[PDB]
């Protein structure tokens, strides 16, 4: 990334005149903060402090995600900012991991600063006869369209560091410490740490002194056809085990073999594969119920897919994620709301109650239920008929309890759109089509009824 | 611990004591109504007792004042008729997948319990001697198939459908 | 409206104190006679019922009549900020949202005032007193609580028999069995410790130890306890205030009723 | 790593000579087969030997000391008749005292590690063996139910 | 409406005279009585000749019956809440409202409860856990004096034989079609419909199968299309879970293949989202594949097989769509 | 029989309270020379040990030994209902099932009786006490609980070193080390305040803290306490009565 470094440090150097009073209001840069973004391990932290410290400044790093305390932290950023360092050289800021603030603390605070600014160097400009930004700020994150970086982005300089620098960097370390290590070690020692710098050094000092569980997936879909199958399954074999999570595993094979390629015959593949899967959630309900010796067996299941679904075709990485858990929490929430209209139903339908069956009120009385209520009353020429009917549906409504709520979320005084509480629409209406098709229809007959119930109350 | 194992109480080993409970109680039936109600326990005196209470309230309400017949006992306890069983069989040996299908839709609207079926099924199929041996491995087998996975709360619909659908190809 | 000043916050404290852990939901409602309060616990098997008159109080005024229904945990988080010596000022409209305690030191300097937020209970005041009760008896309360707290150890159920001049609480679980037998006594040298006995009928029931535990805490309120048993009906355990009374009334066990 | 052959050889001609002790080669040799590269059990094998017997022999080292649980599963498994693999499992295994769930679970251990048969025969025998063993774990372990999961996995190895 | 049109005792019953008489009888000495258990078809009307059989044993307040709530604590600080449906003569508790933590419920609440005894009401018994089911089997026994129970069910097939031993079993056929018809007649005679032609109402019971509770509620979903008109062919209103079950098998049967497979799996996932069992998704979509005309016998045993295998698995599994899935799959094959 | 009444049921508490926690079955034995009880912890590194002579009772009678066992645990949870001054009668037949406590107020008026469940324990009593040590001490009971409490705070171990005239008490762990040292004194302004010291032989043992933190409960018992040690034994620590005495016997680390 020879020429992303030189931007970076073309950009530090706009703020030498402000700095140094160096010669190339205070000549500064039109963007005031300099936003790296690209892949984790590619050396972003690295290559910032390397161009700041090259550039004569201090550098003082803050990890943005641990920070919980931005209105604390505030302090801390005003002190580096605008504080003389009891060392000679001025101060640059460096804040890693911007993106894993959950908390808009910290970049509330940038942002405040950044304004502060415009503020005060618009009063030099103009004003007629407050702390300026003195201070270079390097912002690295991993992802550019974080929602909490909006704000921020506007005020940044941008710039993608792209997948070299970690062999430059240890051949540096080799020469300074006197060893002779061969070019060829060292990217074999690369590779064997995964880019992690730290772990680099840690083995290139024991020399001297002489798998993602969804990279696992991917591998499981891959067969080398210049190895042996029987090498790669127990390669596999072992890193499956040393994970210790044989079902995310395979949760992530079951997301993934729709989408691989995979010489078909007649989909029969996917039928020997559902039985596994069967009994691999026999055995997983068994490991609450008995002592976890059964756990040595769940390695297997993953190892099926290799067998059955590994193919040559497989070379690019399919990503994934987690539709289950997502299914899981809406489960529970359309649980929720059946188990409270089932005890509404208690409270009130003193017979209803014995007669209804939580499967039943789901599959049969609810879509009814709904039917009746998103029904088109503008269809209804006689009045007497369409006055008989929305009296009914009122005490139908009332049996079940269904509230009619006023929502006035929409904030600008046109159309608050009723809804029913609690929601039946979110357990009922499954298709995405009928939803927008019933929600201009209920608006209409919700407003009638509202009307209805108000006149009857 | 000291291994006990009790046995099963069928007709012979409890007789006697259904004939007391009976006697304690003024149950008036007829000549084989205990012996049966025992053979449609299987080995649990408990049913036995509560199927010969409901039997006796049952004549009581009626106030008839005649004796428990073996038809009124088996008739409340859950045992499907001898002529409705005879219509299941003449649907297995004559009969496409359709009209069993069929048969099956409408024998389940009338509540029976599927082990029940079942066993029934198996006593009919084993006792009658009018089978080959062949055929009588595979329907024994599919018979202990379909009561295996009965015995899980699997769904009796299906189960029974795909019972006689596999005794039918035989 | 609402304007009940009591002299001790204290007082208020204690009663309170009373209601606590064992009931969540209290319904208060003020008169021109005095306050009334009464909560059920949730399995049904005790009411607690409270009565305090007009001169119970510092300042009462009352020209309408106002019911409240409240969260007890929450009145009693705030019921630690009455100094003891602090007076207390129960505070609301006729349609209250919410029911306003002022706490103030003699002097102007420190006022203490509070907002606690109402639940809508249906008003449906329980009236299970009897005229008369099979026995009735009355000993010091301390006495009782050290009764309870004895026998409590021993089981889940402690029962409580009356015969003519002889009261017998007794336990019995895994670890052995206890009782304590006490007998009628007038003691001049000061009757607030005698031991009184009244008994049309003998009576033997038996209640669920974790209640009467909840109960004995009236010790603070009063120096002796009435006792009031029947075959008939819930017994009472009353504790007399100045002007009022702290009421319990805990349903006894079937052979598993609390 | 594992020590090898030699090393262990060589530690234990170390102590025999350190401590006078008489011994032979099949001694020896059973000794360090018995081991599997456990230096610390190869010791103590040699001084319980030692103690219990006086000379280090193959005979008083296999009648006080258990040939390897696992080789002897594997030429169970391994059999290519179904009578021989019954009459290991009996004799060796049944016979001698040794629970169902010590057999099917160092089966599994033999078969995952196994690399005389192929990827898909193995993953069969596994699924087998743990079929098999869900049912070892609900109370039905019997000397049926490894016949059984034996016979089912001969059939496998059938074609 | 089914709730407004409701048999609220034993004589106010019209159909399974036979049953309506053997319930007289067991209840024509009420102190005596063991534990019964209803089974039989969902819809016959089991839930409500139970309420008119304690309607029998007690007064006629049984009906006017209460909602309160109770808190549970497990073995951890997870709060079980349970809503109670309560009376001055009997309860009923439906633990088929949470996850494993039926058998604590079950075995405190009736702890606590044990003319003279207080009948309890358990809805849905097949949703019971073994655990709970044991522990039940022994508190059947216990307290037979004062606790009597009256377990509601569709399938005593997951019943445990403890439990099916410890109480009367009494089976509830559905009722026939011609009786349905005449129940529908009175509804629409006394609700005010207009009837072109009688036999649409035999139609409407030849759309049920039997259920009385799908049958008055597709009768009045369809009297609100025609506007309280029935015509001589008006329209049969068919749930919507139905119709994407029958889209479903009209493509299974038309492509068999993964790129298929995956919507499939995406219907399924939506089913399922929307408070769907996936033994009636299971049910139906075999039963509804079995009626496709375009397939032979040959394909109907072996679909009918694998929906057996699969129902099995998925009795004895917790991840549902996994045993669906696998079943689609091995009929793609299948076809 | 078993029928031993204490004037106040506080000295039978305290008693109790001794070997509380530290022990969770106690074998007693009446006899016609008074009580005896000994329990022993789990580990076996504490021995219990209590003699109460007839004098020590307002009623004593005896023409039968009983010995019974008993869960402490149970007996503390019963042992809160002596008002203290209460009286107290533990009686018992010749072959018991169960122990019977009576709490009685001077007056006839309340009358706590309990009746606790015995377990049967094989009779063993240990006789390890020794006829010398080589170094014996005593000092104020709650001078030895602020010496055990200082030093636990640093270490689970605790030494004692005894050379002449000097008693050194020393922990030391993570956080540092401490110490403690004492010297023997006589005060006649009272001399229950006193420091004495026998040496025969110069001492050094150490001990897990957690023991001697259980140890000091006698402080309640006794105004001062008596520390025996030795290098061929465990050490003895004990607490007098009047007519009797409580001691704990704790043997020493490695
Ligand atoms: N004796 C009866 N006569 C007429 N309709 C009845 C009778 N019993 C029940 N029904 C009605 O038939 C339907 C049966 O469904 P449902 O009540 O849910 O059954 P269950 O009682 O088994 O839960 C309901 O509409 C119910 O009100």
């Amino acid at each position: 990334n020879e020429k992303t470094n030189r931007r970076m440090l073309g950009w530090l150097r706009q703020w030498t005149p402000a700095v140094f009073k160096e010669q190339l209001p205070l000549k500064r840069p039109p963007k005031k903060i300099l936003l790296l973004h690209g892949p984790p391990g590619i050396g972003k932290t690295s290559v910032a402090h390397v161009i700041a410290k090259q550039s004569g400044f201090s550098v003082s790093e803050i990890n943005a995600s641990d920070e919980r305390a931005g209105p604390m932290v505030k302090e801390k950023i005003y002190n580096l900012l605008f504080n003389h360092t009891f060392d000679t050289n001025p101060v640059c800021l460096v804040a890693d991991e911007i993106d894993g603030s959950i908390e808009s603390g910290f970049i509330r605070i940038l942002v405040d600063i950044m304004q502060s600014d415009i503020k005060a160097t618009n009063k030099l400009l103009y004003g007629q006869p407050s702390k300026l930004l003195t201070r270079p700020i390097i912002c690295i994150c991993n992802n550019l369209y974080a929602p909490s970086l909006e704000k921020l982005k506007p005020f940044c300089e941008i710039i993608a560091v792209k997948r070299t620098t970690l062999l430059e960097r240890l051949n540096l370390i080799c020469h300074k410490e006197n060893m002779n290590i061969p070019i060829k070690a060292i990217n074999d020692l690369i590779d064997l740490a995964q880019g992690d710098v730290r772990n680099c050094i840690n083995n290139l000092q024991f020399l001297a002194s002489n798998i993602s569980w969804f990279k696992i997936v991917n591998q499981l879909f891959r067969k080398d056809p210049h190895r042996d199958i029987k090498e790669q399954f127990y390669e596999l074999l072992n890193q499956v085990e040393l994970n210790g999570n044989s079902d995310r595993i395979l949760q992530g094979c079951f997301n993934i073999f729709p989408y691989v390629k995979y010489s078909d015959n007649g989909i029969r593949k996917p039928a020997n594969i559902s039985d596994w899967l069967f009994f691999h959630d026999l055995m997983y309900q068994s490991m609450y119920a008995h002592n976890g010796e059964l756990l040595r067996y769940s390695a297997l299941v993953p190892l099926v897919f290799f067998q059955t679904f590994g193919d040559i075709a497989n070379k690019d990485d399919i990503r994934m994620k987690n539709s289950e858990y997502e299914q899981r929490e809406l489960k529970r929430a359309n649980s929720d709301i059946v188990s409270l209209i089932m005890r509404h139903i208690s409270v009130q339908s003193p017979l209803m109650a014995s007669f209804t069956d939580r499967k039943s009120l789901i599959f049969e009385i609810l879509p009814y239920l709904d039917s009746m209520i998103s029904s088109d009353f503008n269809k209804i020429r006689n009045l007497k008929l369409k006055q008989a009917i929305m009296e009914e549906l009122v005490q139908l409504l009332k049996s079940f309890q269904l509230n009619l709520i006023q929502n006035r979320s929409e904030g600008f005084d046109v159309r608050g759109g009723l809804t029913i509480d609690p929601p039946i629409d979110e357990v009922v209406l499954l298709n995405p089509k009928h939803i927008n098709e019933v929600q201009h229809k209920r608006a209409n007959n919700l407003s009638s009824l509202l009307a209805k119930i108000e006149e009857n109350r | 611990c000291s291994k006990f194992r009790f046995k099963a109480l069928d007709a012979s080993n409890a007789i006697d004591r259904l004939r007391f409970i009976s006697e304690q109680e003024n149950v008036k039936c007829d000549d084989g109504v205990l012996e049966r109600i025992l053979d449609i326990s299987a080995g649990d005196l408990r049913r036995g007792i509560t199927l010969l209470q409901s039997a006796s309230k049952g004549a009581q309400y009626l106030g008839d004042g005649k004796n428990i017949t073996s038809t009124q006992v088996e008739e409340l306890a859950g045992v499907v008729p001898h002529d409705i069983l005879i219509e299941i069989v003449e649907k297995v040996k004559s009969g496409d997948f359709d009209e069993i299908k069929k048969y099956v839709n409408t024998f389940m609207k009338s509540g029976w319990s599927a082990a029940s079926v079942v066993n029934q099924l198996h006593e009919y199929y084993i006792t009658n001697d009018n089978f080959d041996t062949n055929f009588k491995n595979q329907i024994s087998w599919l018979l202990f198939t379909t009561d295996s996975r009965l015995n899980n709360g699997t769904n009796e619909h299906i189960q029974l459908l795909n019972l006689l659908v596999k005794i039918s190809q035989l | 409206m609402l304007e009940a000043k009591f002299e001790e916050a204290s007082l208020f404290k204690r009663i309170i104190d009373g209601f606590k852990d064992c009931v969540q939901l209290v319904n208060f409602q003020c008169k021109e006679d005095g306050i009334i309060a009464q909560a059920v616990d949730d399995s049904r098997v005790l009411l607690v019922s409270l009565e305090i008159g007009v001169e119970a109080f510092q300042e009462y005024r009352c020209d309408h009549p106002v019911t409240l229904g409240m969260d007890l945990t929450s009145l009693s988080k705030i019921l630690r900020c009455g100094n003891n010596t602090d007076t207390l000022t129960l505070i609301a409209d006729n349609t209250p949202d919410s029911i306003i305690l002022l706490f103030e030191d003699t002097k102007k300097d420190r006022i203490a005032e509070y907002s606690l937020k109402l639940m809508d209970i249906d008003a449906d005041f329980l009236k299970i007193e009897e005229l008369q009760y099979d026995s009735t008896l009355s000993l010091p309360s301390s006495e009782f609580s050290k009764i309870v707290r004895d026998l409590s150890q021993l089981s889940d159920s402690i029962n409580i028999m009356i015969t003519k001049e002889t009261i017998k609480f007794v336990a019995d679980g895994d670890i052995g069995s206890g009782s304590v037998i006490i007998k009628p006594f007038v003691d001049m040298e000061h009757p607030e410790t005698s031991i009184k006995l009244e008994m049309d009928q003998p009576v033997d029931l038996t209640f669920g130890a974790k209640y009467l535990l909840d109960i004995i805490k009236g010790s603070s309120l009063s120096d002796r306890v009435g006792i009031r048993l029947s075959s008939e009906a819930p017994a009472l355990f009353q504790f007399d205030l100045k002007s009022g009374f702290l009421q319990f009334f805990l349903a006894p066990k079937f052979n598993d009723e609390e | 790593s594992k020590l090898s052959d030699e090393d262990v050889l060589k530690r234990l001609l170390q102590i025999i000579k350190l401590e006078d002790v008489k011994y032979t080669n099949d001694g020896l040799e059973a000794i360090i087969f018995t081991a599997e590269g456990d230096m610390r059990q190869a010791i103590n094998n040699l001084q319980s030997t030692v103690a219990g017997h006086g000379l280090v022999n193959a005979d008083n080292v296999f009648k006080i000391v258990d040939s390897p649980h696992p080789l002897i599963v594997k030429k169970m498994l391994l059999a290519s008749n179904l009578e021989d693999s019954i009459q290991i499992l009996r004799t060796d295994l049944w016979k001698k005292g040794y629970s169902s769930i010590d057999i099917v679970t160092t089966s599994f251990r033999v078969t995952k590690n196994l690399a005389q048969v192929k990827e898909s025969v193995r993953l069969e025998m596994i699924k087998e063996i743990g079929l098999t063993h869900m049912r070892i774990l609900e109370g039905v372990g019997t000397y049926l139910q490894l016949a059984s999961m034996l016979a089912k996995i001969h059939k496998l190895n059938n074609k | 409406w089914v709730d407004k049109y409701r048999p609220k005792s034993l004589n106010a019953l019209s159909h399974n005279e036979e049953l309506t008489n053997f319930l007289k009888s067991l209840s024509d000495q009420p102190r005596d009585l063991p534990h019964l258990l209803l089974y039989g078809p969902n819809g016959t009307g089991k839930k409500t000749r139970c309420m008119a059989l304690l309607e029998s044993i007690f007064g006629p307040g049984v009906y006017r019956l209460k909602i309160d709530v109770r808190q549970f604590v497990t073995a951890s600080n997870r709060k079980l809440e349970l809503n109670v449906v309560s009376s001055p003569y009997h309860l009923e508790i439906t633990p088929s409202d949470m996850g494993n933590n039926d058998r604590i419920v079950i075995q405190e609440l009736l702890k606590e409860v044990a003319h003279r005894y207080k009948c309890v009401i358990i809805n849905e018994a097949n949703s019971l856990t073994k655990d709970a089911q044991a522990a039940l089997r022994r508190t059947m026994e216990k307290y037979s004096k004062n606790i009597r129970l009256i377990m509601v069910c569709d399938s005593m097939s997951p019943i445990i034989a403890p439990i099916k031993s410890r109480c009367l079993l009494i089976r509830c056929p559905a009722p026939s079609d011609s009786e349905i018809s005449t129940i529908l007649s009175d509804v629409v005679t006394n609700e005010r419909i207009q009837l072109e032609t009688k036999d649409i109402l035999k139609r409407i019971a030849q759309a049920s199968n039997g259920n009385l509770r799908v049958s008055l509620l597709m009768l009045e979903s369809m009297a609100l299309n025609n506007e309280l008109a029935l015509k001589s062919s008006s329209p049969i209103i068919k749930p919507d879970w139905i119709i994407v079950i029958h889209k479903l098998t009209r493509k299974i049967v038309k492509e068999r293949s993964v790129n298929s497979l995956i919507e499939c799996r995406a219907v399924l996932y939506d089913l399922l989202a929307h408070c769907i069992p996936a033994n009636i998704i299971l049910k139906e979509l075999t039963f509804s594949l079995l009626d496709v005309e375009t397939l032979n016998t040959t394909n109907k045993s072996s679909i009918i097989e694998y929906s057996s295998v699969f129902d099995e698995r998925l009795s004895l599994g917790n991840k549902a769509i996994f045993h669906l899935e696998g079943f689609i799959a091995k009929v793609m094959c299948c076809l």
